[PDB]
């Protein structure tokens, strides 16, 4: 069971897909390829829940379901430098203009 | 190999190389491995990207593919974005 | 003397039973080659639901989408040719969404919103309101395919 | 060669006119038409004589009794219909078929009636009682043409299934078969043969004792409706059909030349009939003409 997955910190969206059965920290083994930081300077967040590095994405919520190639399900990021912990911060994407007349 | 996109407004978007290459006009703005677009929003390009990944998972596939939902308030732009980028 | 119609059912009159599965979320028109080449509309099928039918060996079949004539596919592919049953076996008959185009996709949600007459009414250019009204038409994907099986031989 | 000539033009029907039939005495012509009636006309002048109702659809065929008393209507309401052709008065509504009747005819006798169906059975029923006898289920394509042979013992169908059969009146059994679909057949006058139409623009004649074609008679067009045909023996012998080109024609039955064509109607001509005693054709023609055209000749 695929899951598809934007992972998003700041004004950075990474688009990546991983399995049900894939645990959360070889999620941050992919996120490591991509940005260049280990594991342990990453947090990775559904919401505002802190998600556990051994749960697998499936026991988080993360199903085939709920995170589709049309509409992935969001896993927030934030990065630890040492002794400092950057919080959680998305900036939210721009947004439509007003429906026009004829729609 | 993954390419960034970059909208309008400056949000980064990190995507497969192979799934950015569905669109004619990224390739070609590739030939750094990222793009500036001048006028495509955050709020379009993200949409874009499901495309991709959308597009690169059900084609070929042989199985039942779900609709690209498509919001009322999006349509407008993500038609001119997808005529822009031919795809 | 005449040519005919590549694309017509071939008048084999032997049986061949399928199943129409409808595994798209849109209601379905199978539509029928006659022996001259000419659509024939047959009844509806939808979403989710499917049908045992009664057909014939070189047939020819065609689904679309029953309120806006959008292409669907059929095993993976534009047309459906019924073959002969082995085994007591019913063939199958799987419509699908194709992987539609951005564009296309964005057309056809456009289409659903803003009456034909009201098209140019947007601000966007020209050459999209052309294709705005550019319909979808079961006749575009026959002049198609009979090209495509031309530059094949 | 014969001269026929156009003599009468019937125009009381409102739409298709689908069958027209002499009366065996030779006085009257019935017509039935998708108009839901059947009319009564003079064989000899034209003349109307009477409308016949009470079908709910259109009729597809009607046909006399042999002393010319009776009448037996097929209808798309699923029914028919025996007449008093004197009065007009139904007699009996036989029901039993699912589906559209096509065709119907009594036998000799005129103590029995067939009928023929889209539901693809052939029927036999009681005209005394109006009782159903026998349902006959072989065919597996619409009926489209059922006719006793001279003495009433067989039963010749024809369908869309591209099949003659040919049954035994007593027992309904199949006794013979004889690819297009098949749109007519009659037995002839005689008794020897079968002529049968085929949508691929032919007629055949029929030894159907010896399961052996005769004739082939072709240059009209028939490749849509029903057209139904006949033999023409009061004068010289000739086969007589309609056509798709709006044409009646005329073959010599032995040499299978074309000996005329009889221009005039403006549809599809449907029906033909041949008078018993005198050389009169009768035709009927579809929705852009609905009338009935009688013609006449010298032999």
């Amino acid at each position: 069971m695929d899951v598809f997955l934007m992972i998003r910190r700041h004004k950075t969206t990474i688009f990546t897909d991983a399995k049900e059965s894939s645990t959360v920290f070889e999620l941050k083994r992919i996120v490591e390829g991509i940005l260049k930081r280990p594991p342990d300077e990453q947090r990775l967040y559904k919401d505002d829940q802190l998600l556990d590095d051994g749960k697998t994405l499936g026991e988080c919520g993360f199903t085939s379901q709920t995170a589709r190639p049309q509409a992935p399900a969001t896993v927030g990021l934030a990065f630890r430098a040492d002794d400092t912990f950057e919080a959680l911060c998305i900036e939210p994407f721009s947004s439509p203009p007003e429906l026009p007349d004829v729609m | 190999m993954y390419v960034k996109l970059i909208s309008s407004d400056g949000h980064e978007f990190i995507v497969k190389r192979e799934h950015a290459l569905t669109s004619g006009t990224i390739k070609a703005m590739l030939s750094t491995n990222e793009v500036n677009f001048r006028e495509i929003p955050s709020h379009v390009l993200s949409k874009v990207c499901m495309y991709f990944t959308y597009k690169v998972r059900y084609t070929n596939s042989s199985t039942e593919i779900p609709e690209f939902p498509i919001a009322p308030e999006i349509a407008l732009e993500l038609l001119m974005a997808a005529n822009f980028l031919d795809c | 003397g005449r040519p005919r119609p590549v694309l017509r059912s071939v008048n084999s009159r032997e049986p061949s039973q399928v199943i129409f599965c409808n595994r798209s979320p849109r209601v379905v028109l199978p539509v029928w080659l006659n022996f001259d080449g000419e659509p024939q509309p047959y009844p509806t099928l939808p979403p989710g639901t499917g049908r045992r039918i009664h057909s014939y060996r070189g047939h020819l079949w065609l689904f679309r989408d029953a309120g806006t004539h959008d292409g669907l596919l059929v095993n993976q592919t534009e047309l459906f040719v019924p073959s002969l049953n082995v085994d007591g076996q019913p063939i199958f008959a799987n419509i699908t969404l194709p992987v539609y185009t951005l564009k296309e996709r964005c057309l056809q949600v456009v289409r659903s919103l803003v009456k034909p007459e009201n098209y140019r009414r947007l601000d966007i250019v020209r050459s999209l309101y052309e294709d705005l009204e550019d319909h979808p038409n079961v006749q575009k994907d026959l002049e198609r395919l009979t090209q495509e099986r031309i530059a094949h031989q | 060669s014969p001269n026929y000539a156009l003599k009468f033009t019937l125009a009381g029907h409102t739409k298709a006119v689908s069958s027209v039939k002499f009366s065996p005495n030779g006085e009257w012509l019935a017509s039935s038409s998708a108009d839901k009636l059947i009319k009564i006309w003079g064989a000899y002048d034209g003349k109307f004589e009477k409308t016949i109702s009470g079908h709910k659809l259109g009729i597809s065929d009607v046909a006399w009794s042999s002393d010319s008393n009776l009448l037996v209507s097929a209808s798309d309401d699923k029914t028919l219909k025996i007449w008093d052709v004197s009065s007009g008065k139904c007699l009996k509504t036989l029901k039993g078929h699912s589906n559209y009747v096509f065709c119907c005819n009594f036998n000799p006798q005129s103590n029995l009636i067939v009928s023929g169906s889209f539901d693809e059975s052939v029927r036999i029923w009681d005209v005394k009682t109006g009782k159903c006898l026998k349902t006959l289920p072989a065919h597996s394509d619409p009926v489209s043409a059922v006719h006793f042979n001279r003495d009433g013992s067989l039963i010749v169908s024809s369908s869309y299934d591209g099949l003659c059969r040919i049954w035994d009146t007593a027992s309904g059994q199949c006794l013979k078969t004889l690819n297009p679909p098949v749109s007519f057949v009659k037995f002839s006058p005689n008794g020897k043969y079968i002529l049968a139409a085929t949508l691929d623009n032919t007629l055949k004649l029929w030894d159907y004792s010896k399961g052996k074609c005769l004739k082939t008679y072709t240059g009209h067009k028939n490749e849509k409706y029903c057209i139904f045909a006949n033999f023409s023996v009061t004068g010289g012998k000739w086969i007589v059909s309609g056509s798709e080109d709006n044409l009646v024609y005329i073959w010599n039955l032995q040499t299978k030349e074309i000996v005329q064509k009889l221009q005039g109607h403006t549809d599809v001509v449907i029906s033909t009939a041949c008078h018993p005693t005198e050389n009169i054709i009768a035709s009927a023609a579809l929705e852009n003409d609905k009338t009935i055209k009688l013609w006449k000749s010298d032999c």
